RNA sequence: ACUCUGGUUUCUCUUCAGAUCGCAUAAAUCUUUCGCCUUUUACUAAAGAUUUCCGUGGAGAGGAACAACUCUGAGUCUU
C-alpha cells in the first residue's frame, strides 16, 4: 500500500490518461476489468455489470456515464514494471462533452475505444480532433472485439478486413486535424489496441507475441511483436513472413496466429463446452476446477480469457510508449495552455515539472461529497509539491497580473488521491500527478490556478477551457413557491460549479435561465439541482433556443449617432460578412494578438480585402474569438489618427458588448461586418470620456444592424443515427417532419447498420432523440450536437405577422414568431424601434 | 403443445367442445375402482419427435418428470438445480420458438419497460401502449395552476407538442413535481446478431445481411512492413495455438444463437421453478402492442399490464420465517398415512370429501329442506316458506368455499371423461381452457365475493391474448385451443389468498365452541371509569365504601360545571 | 386531419353490476399523430419472428424488403445452397400438406383412424 | 508420476434470512384519499402500514440410503 506513495513521488513512471470514446462502448467496463485486474476482492457480478467509475447514482440507473471518474491505479506492464496510472474516463454522450474538455486538459494521454462491430462514430469524430487540438498523443483501443465473433460470426479474414478498416479510417480521419506527420496509427506500431471488455481480451501484438513466447519459449516478442499486422503471410514451410503468398488459400499473419486463436477458443467456450472443453484448455496450459466449469456461457468466457491472456499487460504498455510522461509532455502542455507559455519565468519553471519547485496546480472539476455541502475540487500538480494544512492561494478565471483582486487565501483542508469509489488520504502529493483538493471550493468556478501565496508573484492563470461544442438549449428555472427563492440560488450556484459549460444567468425580467449541450444533458442537470442540491421544488419551462442576430445587406442611409453633448458623431455601416469568414474566426485561424502584415497578407490572399482596410481592423466581435468583426474605414484626412487612436479603444469596448447583446432581442449578434465612414470625436480628452462613447458606440452599431435588414440565424444540430436498413425511412419520415433534412445514409461496412447524417433545427430536435427510437421500436438512435447557425425563413421584422397563442406558424412566420416571443421572454418591447 | 394444438384447430373442421358440466346431477362420481381402474387411457397430446435433430430430448421429452433419475443432469429426487449440455438446450430452445420471441436485445422495449410504467403511474400519465393509473397523489389544485408570468402562453413557442413519453423519457427536464419518479434510458448498444438459417453453412460465415467492407488498396498508406528473408526466422516448434481443432464445429452455431436466447434458455443450469411459476405469455402483453388487433384486445394487453405493473410496484420481500411445513406434521401425526395414487382418483376422491363436508355443513342445524348435489349446486327439497328460508342461510364463506369445490369438481369430472374416453385429448385441454377462462360463466362464485371480477376479467385478457395469437393464419375461429395453463395458474394464485380464509371460516364453524363511532364512545367512558377505580381504590375500604354514587354524581356535576362555564368549588 | 388533432392536444395539455367484458373507454393508444399511430414493425432481420404468430404467415405477410436485398447482395456461386433449401423445405412441408390430409379430398384407404375420428365428429 | 485424502443422495427436527427468499405473485385487517354512499356483507382504486397463505435460500442438528465406491486439495511433486 504505502508503494502507492512510493512510485507516487516518482515523476517519470506517471501516466496521465483519458480513456475518451463514443457512447456505450466499453470505456466503464474496461476500468472495471482493470480493477478487477488490481483488487481481488472487488468481483463482478454474473450478469450485471459492476460499472465501478460508475459512482453517482444517476448513471447508475441511466446507464450511461455522465461525469468523468479519476482512477488511480497501480498496474504491471507486459515485463512486469509497476506503473502509476491516472485514468479519467471520460462520459461518451456527445451532449457530455464538457467533462471530455474537463479531464483532457489535466491528462497527457488519448485512450480511444472504438466498437469493433460500430466503427468510427460521431463522437469519435470530434475527439480525435479535440485531443489533437489539445496536443495530447492519441492512441485507439478497437474494444468489443467479441461483436465480430459472437455476434457477426464474421470470417476471421473478414474480422481482420472490418479492423483494419476501422484502423485505416482513424488514420485517414485525423490526417485532416493533426498537421505533423508522427501521428500514424497501426497495431504493429503500438498505437493500436485490440480488447473486449466483457470477456477481459486485451491484447496488442507484443503481448499476444509475449503469450506465444512464454508458451514455445525462446521468442523475442518484439521482432515477432513486428511481422502481425499487414498483408504479409507466414510460410509453415520456411517459417518467414513474406509479403507474397505462399498458398493460394494463404492468410495474413494476423489472422493466422492471432485472430483465429481466440475464434477457436471462444468458440470451443461457447460451442462443445463439454465435450472438447478440457481438450482445448489441456492445450493452452488453462487448468479449472470441477465447481468453476458448471457456470453460463458469459462468465466461462470472462474466466477463460481472463486465464488465457493473463493481466491486461497489452494495455500498459500500449500506454507507457506512446504516450509522453508528464516531464516530456509538459513543455506541449504548456504551451498551449498556460496564458505567459513558456517564455515567462513559471513557464520555463513548467517544462521541468520539478516536485520542489513554485506550486501552482490546476484545477478543472469539482466532485461533491455525499452531502453535497462542501465541493472537493480536482487538478493535476502540474509542478511543486502540496501538503495538507498548508496556505494556499487560488486565483480564478478573471485573474491577471492587473486585477489581484480575482483570487483567495485558503487552507487546503485534507488531500487524498481517488480511484472511483473509495479514496486514499495522503499528507504529500508531488507534482505531475492527480489530487482532489479540499477547502478550495469558495474561490473557484469551474478551472482554477492553485497557486502559492507571495511566492509566485508574476505568475498567471491557465487559459480557459475551450470546449467542442457549444452550449444551445436555454432552459427556465423557477422556485414553485417564489418564498424558498435563495434555497435555488445556491442550488443553481452548486450546479453551475459542477458542470464545466452550464451557464446560470438572471435576465431583466427576473428570470433564470440555464444553458445545455442537449436533452439527456438538462435532464441530468435538473435531476440534480432538484433531488441533490437544493431538495426543493422547481417549476421549469419547457426548452428553448437561443438564437443568434445576423444581416445580409448594407443599410438603405449612413445611420449614426452622437454623444448627448452632440460633439462626438460616429457614422458606421452594418453588412454581411463573407461566407465562410465567420468559422475562421471562431477556430482561431486568426487573431487579435496578430502582428498588421501578416493579418494584411491573410485578408488579401485567402479574402481579397484591400490593404487599405486590412491594416485597419480593431476587433474581433464580441470577447476574443467572436464572429463579428470591427473595421476602422475613414479617410485619414477627415478623421485625424492621432485623435482616433483615443477612441480606439473606447468604440471597440462599445462595440465588443454592443454585438454580444443585440438590438431585436438580447441575442448574439452574428456574421456582421461594421464599416466606419466617419468620425467626429472631441479634441480633447474631457467631454469624450467613455461614458459618453460607449453608448454612443452601442447606439451607432444598433442603428447599423436595424437599417440593414436584419435575420434571426437558429442553431441546427447535426444528428447521426444508425439503424438497419429496414428502418431507414423510419427516419426520413420523422426527420421530414421536424424541417429537417438528410446530408448522408452510408452503410458502416461489416455490419448491417447504416449511418444516417442529417442537420435539424435545435428548436425543432425536442423529443426527436425519442420520436425516433419509438418510431422504429427502439431500433434506431440518434445522437446530436450543435453544427451550425442558419438563417430562420422569413422576415424577423414584418408587422404584418401575427402569432396565434398556442400552435406551430409556417416558415416565414417563423422569424417573426421566434424573436417577438423571445422579446416577450426578455421582458422588452413587444417590437423593435429606431431608437434602440 | 402451442405447435400442434393449431393444427388440429386446422384439421378439426367442427370441434367438439366437452359438455359442461361434463358429467350429469344427482349423480355420484364414477368409483375409481370399477371403471377408470381397468380402461386403458387415451393417447395424450403429443409430438413426435425428430430423431435426427430433436435425439438429445428424444429419449425423455414427454417424462412425468424428466431427466428424475438421471444423475448426470439433476441432483436428484429433489428435482432441484438441473445441468443441461448445450445440444439439449439448444434443442429445447428451437422446440419452444413457438412460444418465445425473437428479441436479443432489450430496445425494442424503450418506453414499456417497468419503470417507465412507475414514472407513468407516479405522473397520472399513460404510454399509449401502456395502462391507465389512478393519480398518485389528486393534486387538483396544483393541476389548476394559474396562468404566471413563467407559465405564460405568449412566452412559450410551441414547435412540436411535448407528447407523454417525451416527460416519460426525461422526468426531470419536461414536467414538473417528479415525485417518486424512476428512471430508465439503457440504449444497450443494439447487439447486432444474425441467426443462421442454413442447416448447412460455416458457423462463420460472411452472410449477405451485413454491408462488404470493400476493402481498398488505391492510396499507399504503407506501414513498418519486413521482407523475405530479413532479419527474422521462426522456430519449427512454434505454430498457432489451435491447429487440430477445428474453426468451428457443429454445435457451434447452436451455441452461439443460444447466446441470445430469452432468459430461461441463457443458462447452462439452474434451480427449478413450479408450474405455476411460469408464466408462459409473459412476454407477450409485454411486447410493445399488437399489429394492427381490435380494441377488444388492445384493451386487454392495457389490462394485463396494468396488473403487472401494480405487482411489481407493490413487491415487498417476503417476511422471515421459521420453515414449519405443513404436510411433514401430518406425516408426523399418527392420524395420516401416505400412499401413491393415480391423481384422477385423487380428485374423484376430494370431491366426495368435500361434497360430504358440505352436506355436513347443510345438516348443521337438521335442516332437510336445503339440499346439495353432486355439482355441488345447493337447492331447496320444496318451495321455501320464508321462516324457514330465512331459517337456512349461509354467509359469503360457505357459497365461496361451494363454488371453488364446484370448480375443483369440474376440472376432475372433465380429466374423468378424458379417461372414460367420452372425450378426446384435445377436447379435454379445450375443455379445461374454457373451464379456467370461464369461471365466472360455469360458478357464480363472484357473487360472494366481489374482488374475484379482477381474476375473473384478468382470465378474460389472458383468452384474448392468446387467441389472437392462436387464431391466426389459417386457423380460423373456433373452439379448438386448449392453452389453459396461461389461466390456469391464476386460479390457483387465487387459491392460495382465499385458503387461510376457509381454513379460517370453516374452523369456527366445524368446532366444539363457537365465537363470533367508537372514538366518541372511548375517552368518555375509558377515563371516567379510570378516575372512578382510582378513587374508589384509594378510598378506605369500610363501610364508607357506599359513597361511590356520590363520586360519580361529584365527577358528573364538575362535568356539568365546566360544560356550562359556571364556577364550581364544592366547600367539603 | 392531424393537425387540428395535435392542436386540440396541445390545448388540452396547457390549458352492483357485475360486468366481465371491459369497456372500450380504457383504450389508451388512441393517438393524433402518425408516427405513433402507425409504428415501424420490427423486421428483426427477417430472420426473426413474433413467438405467438406463425411463422409461415409473418413470412408472406414481412415486407420483402430484406428478401430483395438478399437478392440484390447474394451470388451465383451461393445461391445454389439457397435454392436447394428452400426446394427441399417446399417438399418436406409438402409431406404434411398432402400426409395429413383433411378427409374431404382423402380416399377410404388413404383415410385413417384418425381422419375416421374426424369425418364422424363433423 | 508415490502419498494421505473418504462421499453423495434422501427424509425430518431447529433456527437465521440480508437477496427479484420467488426472473412468480395472491388474500385479509387497519389508517388516509377518492368513487359511490342505502345498512351489514361484499366493494370502489390508489397510497401507506401490517398479518396470514402458497413457496424458497442458508446454517446447524438427527436419522436413512452408495457407506463405502471414491475423491480432493495438500505434499516433495520419486527415471
Ligand atoms: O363474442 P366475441 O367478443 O367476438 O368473442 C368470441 C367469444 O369470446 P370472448 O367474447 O370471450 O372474446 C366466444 O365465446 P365466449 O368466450 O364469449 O364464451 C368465443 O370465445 P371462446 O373460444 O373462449 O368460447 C370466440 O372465440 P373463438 O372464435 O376462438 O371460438 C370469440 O372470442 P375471440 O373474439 O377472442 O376469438
Amino acid at each position: 500500500m504505502d508503494f502507492l506513495a512510493d512510485l507516487m513521488d516518482n515523476s517519470e513512471l506517471i501516466r496521465n490518461v483519458t480513456l475518451c470514446g463514443h457512447l456505450h462502448h466499453g470505456k466503464t467496463c474496461f476500468v472495471d476489468c482493470l480493477i478487477e485486474q488490481t483488487h481481488p476482492e472487488i468481483r463482478k457480478r454474473y450478469d450485471q455489470d459492476l460499472c465501478y467509475t460508475d459512482i453517482l447514482f444517476t448513471e447508475q440507473e441511466r446507464g450511461v456515464g455522465i461525469k468523468s471518474t479519476p482512477v488511480t491505479v497501480v498496474l504491471p506492464d507486459t515485463k512486469g514494471k509497476s506503473y502509476l496510472f491516472n485514468i479519467m474516463d471520460t462520459p461518451g454522450h456527445v451532449n457530455f462533452s464538457d467533462e471530455v474538455t474537463a479531464g483532457l486538459r489535466i491528462s497527457d494521454g488519448v485512450v480511444l475505444f472504438i466498437d469493433a462491430a460500430e466503427g468510427v462514430m460521431l463522437n469519435t469524430e470530434r475527439l480525435i480532433k479535440h485531443a489533437v487540438q489539445e496536443r495530447l498523443a492519441v492512441t485507439v483501443c478497437i474494444n468489443k472485439i467479441d461483436r465480430l465473433i459472437l455476434e457477426l460470426k464474421l470470417p476471421p479474414t473478414d474480422a481482420y478486413y472490418k479492423l483494419r478498416h476501422i484502423v485505416d479510417e482513424v488514420n485517414g480521419l485525423i490526417s485532416m486535424y493533426s498537421t505533423d506527420e508522427n501521428l500514424i496509427l497501426s497495431p504493429l506500431l503500438g498505437n493500436v489496441c485490440f480488447s473486449s471488455s466483457q470477456y477481459s481480451i486485451c491484447f496488442t501484438l507484443g503481448s499476444f507475441a509475449k503469450i506465444y513466447a512464454d508458451t514455445f519459449g525462446d521468442i523475442n516478442y518484439q521482432e515477432f511483436a513486428k511481422r502481425l499486422w499487414g498483408d504479409i503471410y507466414f510460410n509453415p514451410k520456411t517459417r518467414k513472413f513474406t509479403k507474397k503468398a505462399p498458398t493460394s488459400s494463404s492468410q495474413r499473419s494476423f489472422v493466422e496466429f492471432i485472430l483465429e486463436p481466440l475464434y477457436k477458443i471462444l468458440a470451443q467456450v461457447v460451442g462443445d463446452v463439454d465435450t472438447s472443453l478440457p481438450r482445448t484448455l489441456d492445450e493452452l496450459g488453462i487448468h479449472l476446477t470441477k465447481e468453476e466449469l458448471k457456470l453460463n456461457i458469459r462468465p466461462l468466457l470472462r474466466l477463460v480469457c481472463k486465464k488465457f491472456f493473463g493481466e491486461f499487460t497489452g494495455f500498459v504498455d500500449m500506454c507507457v510508449q506512446h504516450i509522453p510522461s508528464p516531464k516530456v509532455g509538459a513543455k506541449p502542455k504548456i504551451e498551449h495552455t498556460y496564458t505567459g507559455g513558456v517564455d515567462s519565468d513559471l513557464g520555463e519553471a513548467m517544462s521541468d515539472c520539478d516536485p520542489d519547485g513554485p506550486l501552482m496546480c490546476h484545477t478543472t472539476k469539482m466532485y461533491s461529497t455525499d452531502d453535497g455541502v462542501q465541493f472537493h475540487a480536482f487538478g493535476r500538480v502540474l509542478s511543486g509539491t502540496i501538503h495538507a494544512g498548508q496556505p494556499v492561494k487560488v486565483l480564478g478565471e478573471n485573474y491577471t497580473l492587473e486585477d489581484e483582486e480575482d483570487s483567495q487565501i485558503c487552507t487546503v483542508g485534507r488531500l487524498w488521491i481517488s480511484v472511483a469509489r473509495y479514496h486514499i488520504e495522503v499528507n504529500r502529493v508531488p507534482a505531475g500527478n492527480w489530487v482532489l483538493i479540499e477547502g478550495v471550493d469558495q474561490p473557484i468556478v469551474k478551472t482554477a490556478t492553485i497557486t502559492e501565496p507571495r511566492g509566485n508573484e508574476e505568475a498567471q492563470i491557465f487559459r480557459p477551457l475551450k470546449f467542442n461544442t457549444t452550449s444551445v438549449i436555454k432552459i427556465a428555472v423557477e422556485p414553485v413557491n417564489p418564498s424558498e427563492l435563495p434555497k435555488m440560488l445556491d442550488g443553481l450556484r452548486k450546479v453551475n460549479k459542477s458542470y464545466p459549460s452550464l451557464t446560470t444567468k438572471v435576465e431583466e425580467s427576473g428570470e433564470h435561465v440555464i444553458l445545455g449541450t442537449g436533452e439527456l444533458y438538462l435532464d441530468c442537470v435538473m435531476h440534480d439541482l432538484r433531488k441533490m442540491y437544493s431538495e426543493i421544488d422547481i417549476k421549469v419551462a419547457d426548452p428553448v433556443v437561443t438564437f443568434c442576430e445576423t444581416v445580409v445587406e448594407t443599410s438603405s442611409l449612413k445611420c449614426f449617432a452622437e454623444t448627448p453633448n452632440k460633439k462626438n458623431k460616429i457614422t458606421m455601416i452594418a453588412e454581411p460578412l463573407e461566407k465562410g469568414l465567420a468559422e475562421d474566426i471562431e477556430n482561431e485561424v486568426v487573431q487579435i494578438t496578430w502582428n498588421r502584415k501578416k493579418l494584411g497578407e491573410f485578408f488579401q490572399t485567402k479574402y481579397d480585402w484591400d490593404l487599405l482596410a486590412a491594416r485597419s481592423i480593431w476587433a474581433f466581435g464580441p470577447d476574443a474569438t467572436g464572429p463579428n468583426i470591427l473595421v476602422d474605414d475613414t479617410l485619414p484626412s477627415e478623421v485625424d489618427k492621432a485623435l482616433l487612436g483615443s477612441v480606439k479603444d473606447s468604440i471597440v469596448q462599445g462595440f465588443q458588448w454592443g454585438t454580444r447583446e443585440g438590438p431585436l432581442c438580447d441575442e448574439l449578434i452574428r456574421n456582421v461586418k461594421f464599416k466606419i465612414l466617419d468620425a467626429v470625436v472631441a479634441q480633447e480628452p474631457l467631454h469624450r470620456g467613455g461614458g459618453q462613447i460607449i453608448p454612443t458606440a452601442r447606439r451607432v452599431v444598433y442603428s447599423a444592424f436595424l437599417m440593414a435588414t436584419p435575420r434571426l440565424m437558429e442553431p441546427y444540430y447535426f444528428v447521426e443515427v444508425q439503424a438497419p436498413a429496414d428502418c431507414v425511412s423510419a427516419v426520413y419520415t420523422v426527420l421530414a417532419r421536424r424541417r429537417g433534412h438528410v446530408t448522408q445514409d452510408a452503410p458502416i461496412p461489416g455490419s448491417p447498420l447504416y449511418t444516417i447524417k442529417a442537420f435539424i433545427p435545435a428548436i425543432d430536435s425536442f423529443g426527436f432523440e425519442t420520436d425516433l427510437r419509438t418510431h422504429t421500436q427502439g431500433q434506431a438512435f440518434s445522437l446530436s450536437v450543435f453544427h451550425h447557425w442558419q438563417i430562420v425563413p422569413g422576415d424577423p421584422l414584418d408587422k404584418s405577422i401575427v402569432i396565434r397563442p398556442l400552435e406551430p406558424q409556417p416558415a416565414p412566420h417563423l422569424a417573426r414568431e421566434f424573436m417577438i416571443k423571445t422579446r416577450r421572454r426578455k421582458g422588452l418591447s413587444e417590437d423593435v424601434s429606431i431608437s434602440k | 403443445m402451442w405447435i400442434m394444438m393449431r393444427r388440429e384447430k386446422r384439421d378439426r373442421r367442427h370441434f367438439k367442445r366437452m359438455r359442461f358440466p361434463p358429467f350429469d346431477d344427482e349423480e355420484p362420481p364414477l368409483d375409481y375402482a370399477d371403471n377408470i381402474l381397468d380402461v386403458e387411457p387415451l393417447e395424450a397430446i403429443q409430438l413426435e419427435l425428430d430423431p435426427e435433430e430433436d435425439a438429445p430430448v428424444l429419449d425423455w421429452f414427454y417424462d412425468h418428470q424428466p431427466l428424475r433419475d438421471s444423475r448426470k443432469y439433476v441432483n436428484g429426487s429433489t428435482y432441484q438445480r438441473w445441468q443441461f449440455t448445450l445440444p439439449m438446450m439448444s434443442t429445447l430452445y428451437r422446440l419452444a420458438n413457438q412460444l418465445l420471441t425473437d428479441l436479443v436485445d432489450d430496445n425494442y422495449f424503450y418506453l414499456f419497460d417497468l419503470k417507465a410504467f412507475f414514472t407513468s403511474k407516479a405522473l397520472n400519465m399513460a404510454i399509449p401502449g401502456g395502462p391507465k393509473f389512478e393519480p398518485l397523489v389528486r393534486d387538483i389544485n396544483l393541476q389548476d395552476e394559474d396562468w404566471n408570468e413563467f407559465n405564460d402562453i405568449n412566452k412559450i413557442i410551441i414547435r412540436q407538442p411535448i407528447r407523454t413519453e417525451y416527460k416519460i423519457a426525461f422526468p426531470y427536464l419536461y414536467n414538473n413535481l417528479p415525485h417518486h419518479v424512476h428512471l430508465t434510458w439503457y440504449h444497450t448498444p443494439n447487439v447486432v446478431f444474425i441467426k443462421t438459417e442454413d442447416p448447412d453453412l460455416p458457423a462463420f460465415y460472411f452472410d449477405p445481411l451485413i454491408n462488404p467492407i470493400s476493402h481498398r488498396h488505391s492510396v499507399k498508406s504503407q506501414e513498418p512492413l519486413p521482407d523475405d528473408d530479413e532479419e527474422f526466422e521462426l522456430p519449427e516448434f512454434v505454430e498457432p495455438f489451435l491447429k487440430d481443432t477445428p474453426l468451428y464445429t457443429d454445435n457451434t452455431a447452436n451455441g452461439i444463437a443460444l447466446l441470445w436466447a430469452p432468459r430461461p434458455f441463457n443458462l447452462r443450469s439452474g434451480r427449478t421453478r413450479r408450474a405455476l411459476d411460469i408464466p408462459l405469455v409473459k412476454n407477450w402483453y409485454r411486447e410493445h402492442c399488437p399489429a394492427g388487433q381490435p380494441v377488444k384486445v388492445r384493451v386487454s394487453y392495457q389490462k394485463l399490464l396494468k396488473y403487472y405493473v401494480l405487482n411489481a410496484l407493490k413487491h415487498r420481500p417476503p417476511k422471515a420465517q421459521k420453515k414449519r411445513y405443513l404436510f411433514r406434521s401430518f406425516k408426523a401425526t399418527k392420524f395420516f398415512q401416505s400412499t401413491k395414487l393415480d391423481w384422477v382418483e385423487v380428485g374423484l376422491q376430494v370431491c366426495r370429501q368435500g361434497y360430504n363436508m358440505l352436506n355436513l355443513l347443510i345438516h348443521r342445524k337438521n335442516l332437510n329442506y336445503l339440499h346439495l348435489d353432486y355439482n355441488f349446486n345447493l337447492k331447496p327439497v320444496k318451495t321455501l316458506t320464508t321462516k324457514e328460508r330465512k331459517k337456512s342461510r349461509f354467509g359469503n364463506a360457505f357459497h365461496l368455499c361451494r363454488e371453488v369445490l364446484r370448480l375443483t369438481k369440474l376440472v376432475v369430472d372433465s380429466h374423468v371423461q378424458y379417461r372414460l374416453g367420452n372425450v378426446d385429448a384435445f377436447q379435454l385441454a379445450d375443455g379445461l381452457q374454457y373451464i379456467f377462462a370461464h369461471v365466472g360463466q360455469l360458478t357464480g362464485m363472484y357473487r360472494y365475493k366481489y374482488k374475484l371480477m379482477r381474476q375473473i376479467r384478468m382470465c378474460k385478457d389472458l383468452k384474448h391474448l392468446i387467441y389472437y395469437r392462436f387464431n391466426t393464419g389459417p386457423v380460423g375461429k373456433g373452439p379448438g385451443c386448449g392453452f389453459w395453463a396461461a389461466g390456469w395458474r391464476v386460479w390457483l394464485f387465487f387459491m392460495r389468498g382465499i385458503t387461510p380464509l376457509l381454513e379460517r371460516w370453516l374452523g369456527n364453524l366445524l368446532a366444539r365452541q363457537f365465537e363470533g363511532q367508537r372514538v366518541e364512545s372511548h375517552f368518555d367512558l375509558e377515563l371516567r371509569a379510570a378516575v372512578m377505580h382510582d378513587i374508589l381504590d384509594m378510598m378506605p375500604e369500610g363501610i364508607k365504601q357506599n359513597k361511590a354514587r356520590t363520586i360519580l354524581q361529584h365527577l358528573s356535576e364538575a362535568w356539568r360545571c365546566w360544560k356550562a362555564n359556571i364556577p364550581w368549588k364544592v366547600p367539603g | 386531419k392531424d393537425k387540428s388533432k395535435e392542436l386540440h392536444a396541445i390545448k388540452e395539455r396547457y390549458l352492483r353490476k357485475f360486468v366481465f367484458e371491459w369497456d372500450a373507454s380504457e383504450d389508451t393508444s388512441i393517438d393524433y399523430n402518425p408516427l405513433y399511430k402507425e409504428r415501424h414493425q420490427v423486421q428483426l432481420l427477417g430472420r426473426g419472428f413474433i413467438a405467438g404468430i406463425d411463422l409461415k404467415q409473418q413470412k408472406r405477410e414481412q415486407s420483402r424488403f430484406y428478401g430483395d436485398l438478399m437478392e440484390k447482395r447474394r451470388t451465383l456461386e451461393e445461391k445454389e445452397q439457397e435454392e436447394a433449401r428452400l426446394r427441399k423445405l417446399r417438399k418436406k412441408e409438402a409431406k404434411q400438406r398432402w400426409d395429413d390430409r383433411h378427409w374431404s379430398q382423402k380416399k377410404l384407404d388413404e383415410m385413417t383412424d384418425r381422419d375416421w375420428r374426424i369425418f364422424r365428429e363433423d
